[PDB]
């Protein structure tokens, strides 16, 4: 067969405003272009406020992942403040922000990529659909795919309880801020948060990362497509101690098959084909210019378009699985062998192009689910009730900062100069950014436009291959343009 | 509720919105969100959640709006943006033709039994409409009177709002609705609204004159850091003398805290938020 163009607005079942237009021929993707179209312009709202204002109005970048932007703020903050952060309150932190990678990667999974291969009740929000949807389970297995989502919505909502507890509430935290953590952990508190971590837990382990693993084997061929430029970035995440030098995730840069260093001074963000003035093409986040041109010629979206060195990423779970190689858990190993007759130890015995695929992306992030569970048992561990979480540092007149986390779709970093006590420069580098980025200023696709190429569309009536794709990398356009 | 009861059309529209407020009504405790859905209304539209895509979920809900032409309810989430001909906020596509969230909200506005303008943002502006901002965000409310549509509109802000407001707003309308029909039971809704557009049940409260610390205020007693449970948190930032919310009491996420006791309240529900209650963390 010939050419079809296919644009798809909105694309559902992610976060925020994206369209997605794709060139089919002869049944396969052979051209992507992602559209984020939908501003509001956080660089500039922040301008001229008192910096310590950035850590709650940046969380309004995203309600699905407000701690990593109060994360990024906060460290951008202590640094730039030059405040020093309690142990026990790098500690708080990390169960504040802990907690909502359990309840984002659930709320990924179940409730917006799971009717990709789960026939919902015969009622709306689940019908209509495609007529053809491609959804191979069985009746039993179909219905435990419902049945795990019904319950992951309890689950979810019980993650944010345990971000709540020390953290104020949730969408929106106000338990962070420069100098470390606002609220003291209590004995009390960490028995109602350990209470339901255990649950939360037992639902991961039990529930979510079988079901990945069991829907990935009736869709083994979702592992052969989606690989685009095998390319990836992890900046490190989850301090371990207090030195800034030991993270729960590591640094590092993957791409062209080599393992590299992270150097922050290699990015830079392009803006051809993003609707933001020529003149601001370019430029290192420390220099950064937000100068929106909703009208220039040939742009398609509001997304910046980052680049590593020249190199077009991915962020995300897999990206830092990928570059940190974990043990894989016991339950992934058992059924790699039994479903798929893989035998896998590491996540990079997977081998490169099962990981970097379709399927892949959900499997490494129901693997980062389960690695979660660990770092958040052993911060229950150190964290030390009662011991101070806070500093309160100064505003310093004339300071610059960076922060540098993980939030759960992939990389963030904030940067923040002060000029007169206030907020000069404010710059923000998201997750999907990196991934959900357009064409740089050579012509080189954005992460997720690459990883379209090749993806089947065998029938152009009922497309669902290509927001299927989209879907695996959680996108968040709320972040990726803000 | 019954899966087979009577649950009225429901469409989600998200101008610039960051999923918050959809968020926190997830979190709804009781009835829980899966009840809302399957018990309580029809969501016929929602782009975080729903099934289908593209042209196709906006045909849907166009052939629902028809369908249910002047009794539909429209919950927007997020703020209207105005300038450069409605380019800061793309919403869909359909017949070749991007459709703005202006142009939605001139579309499916005028034809809704009312308009539920769901968190600060779409209630007042909020962030996206602040100090610094060039979209020309604009509230739901202002937006339709300008455009000459006369459709209700409630408000149940907060940056995110309780889900508890979201739902008993619902809860409060349907009930109305019930007894009085359509009408007659919106009228009795815009009754117990205050003049900002808030149910008084739920905003008809201040959370300073309620606060658990009250007395500490009299006393002078302020806390010099956050983390002195003990003292009032005025001097810290705390908004609440200037806030109507009924957080003091419901508290958040299964009343486990709320932003009083953890921090100091930032006066989210209000119509000046955030730059009326900023900077937030000194007095
Ligand atoms: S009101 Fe707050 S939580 Fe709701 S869409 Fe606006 S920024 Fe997000
Ligand atoms: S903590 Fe806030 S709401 Fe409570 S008494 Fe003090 S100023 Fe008022
Ligand atoms: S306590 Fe204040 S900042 Fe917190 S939710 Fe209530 S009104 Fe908003
Ligand atoms: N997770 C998350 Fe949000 C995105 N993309 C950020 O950063
Ligand atoms: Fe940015
Ligand atoms: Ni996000
Ligand atoms: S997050």
């Amino acid at each position: 067969t010939g050419r079809t163009t296919i644009a798809i607005d909105p694309v559902t079942r992610i976060e925020g405003h994206l369209k997605a237009e794709v060139v089919v021929e002869n049944g396969k993707v052979v051209d992507a272009r992602l559209s984020g179209g939908m501003y509001r312009g956080f660089e500039t709202i922040l301008r001229g406020r008192d910096p310590r204002d950035a850590s709650q109005i940046v969380q309004r970048i995203c309600g699905v992942c407000p701690t990593a932007h109060s994360t990024a703020s906060v460290l951008a903050l202590d640094e730039a403040f030059g405040a020093k952060v309690p142990n026990n309150g790098r500690i708080t932190r990390n169960l504040i922000f802990g907690a909502n990678y359990l309840q984002s990667h659930i709320l990924h999974f179940y409730h917006l990529s799971a009717q990709d291969f789960v026939q919902g009740p015969d009622t709306a929000p689940f019908v209509p659909r495609f007529p053809k949807s491609d959804l191979r389970l069985s009746k039993e297995l179909n219905k435990a795919g419902v049945d795990q989502y019904i319950e992951a919505l309890e689950v979810r909502r019980i993650c944010h309880e345990m971000v709540a507890l020390f953290g104020g509430r949730m969408p929106h935290v106000q338990g962070q801020v420069v100098g470390g953590a606002t609220e003291i952990p209590t004995k009390e508190k960490l028995v109602e948060y350990a209470a339901r971590f255990k649950k939360v837990r037992d639902f991961v382990e039990q529930k979510y990362v079988p079901v990945v693993y069991t829907i990935g084997s009736k869709y083994k061929d979702m592992f052969k497509v989606g690989q685009g430029f095998k390319a990836a970035l992890c900046v490190g995440a989850f301090p371990l101690d207090n030195s800034g030098k030991k993270h729960l995730f590591m640094p590092g840069v993957y791409a062209k098959g080599k393992d590299m260093p992270f150097d922050p001074s290699k990015i830079k963000e392009y803006v051809k084909y993003s609707w933001f003035a020529e003149e601001t093409t370019g430029l290192n986040y420390k220099e950064g210019k937000t100068i929106p041109a909703p009208d220039k010629a040939g742009a398609y979206s509001f997304v910046k378009a980052p680049r590593y060195d020249g190199l077009s990423l991915e962020v995300g779970p897999l990206a830092r699985m990928w570059v940190n190689n974990p043990e894989l858990s016991p339950v992934g190993k058992k059924l790699l062998k039994d479903l798929f007759g893989i035998s896998a130890k590491k996540f990079r015995d997977l081998g490169e192009e099962a990981a970097f695929s379709l399927m892949g992306r959900h499997v490494a992030r129901a693997e980062e689910t389960y690695y979660m569970l660990g770092a958040i048992e052993g911060w229950l561990k150190e964290i030390k009730a009662g011991e101070d979480t806070v500093v309160m540092p100064a505003v310093p007149a004339s300071a610059e900062g960076t922060g540098f986390t993980e939030a759960p779709r992939g990389s963030l970093l904030h940067y923040v100069k002060v000029k007169d006590s206030k907020i000069d420069n404010y710059q923000i580098v998201s997750a999907s950014l990196w991934n959900c980025n357009p064409r740089d200023d050579m012509g080189q696709r954005g992460a997720v436009e690459e990883a379209l190429i090749g993806i089947p569309v065998d029938d152009i009536q009922n497309p669902v291959n290509v927001a299927r794709l989209i879907r695996a990398f959680d996108p968040x356009l709320g972040c990726a343009v803000h | 509720g019954t899966l087979t009861g009577e649950r009225p059309p429901v469409f989600w529209l998200q101008g610039q919105g960051c999923t918050g407020c959809s968020v926190t009504l997830l979190n709804s405790v009781h009835p829980s969100i899966a009840d809302v859905l399957l018990k309580v209304i029809s969501l016929e539209f929602h782009p975080t959640v729903m099934a289908w895509e593209g042209e196709h979920a906006i045909e849907h809900m166009r052939k629902v709006a028809e369908k249910f032409k002047g009794k539909f309810f429209l919950v927007i989430e997020g703020s209207v943006p105005v300038e450069a001909d409605g380019k800061y906020c793309i919403i869909g596509e359909a017949n070749h033709h991007e459709i703005s969230m202006v142009d939605a909200l001139k579309e499916f506005g005028p034809n809704a039994a009312a308009v539920l303008a769901v968190g600060t943002c779409a209630a007042y502006g909020g962030i996206p409409a602040a100090e610094g901002s060039e979209t020309g965000a604009t509230a739901v409310s202002k937006f339709l009177g300008d455009n000459g549509i006369k459709t209700p509109v409630v408000n149940i802000p907060g940056c995110p709002p309780h889900p508890d407001w979201i739902v008993g707003t619902v809860v409060l309308a349907l009930d109305a609705i019930k007894k009085n029909g359509l009408e007659g039971g919106l009228a009795e809704v815009v009754k117990v609204l205050d003049s900002d557009g808030r149910p008084t049940p739920f905003f008809g409260r201040n959370i300073h004159e309620n606060c658990p610390y009250l007395d500490k205020y009299d006393e002078g007693v302020m806390s010099a850091t956050f983390t002195d449970k003990v003292g009032c948190r005025y001097d810290l930032g705390c908004k609440g003398p200037m806030t109507m919310a009924d957080c003091f009491e419901r508290k958040w996420n299964g009343g486990v805290n709320w932003c009083v006791q953890n921090a100091v309240c930032i006066g989210c529900v209000e119509p000046d938020f955030p730059d009326g209650k900023s900077p937030f963390y000194q007095a």
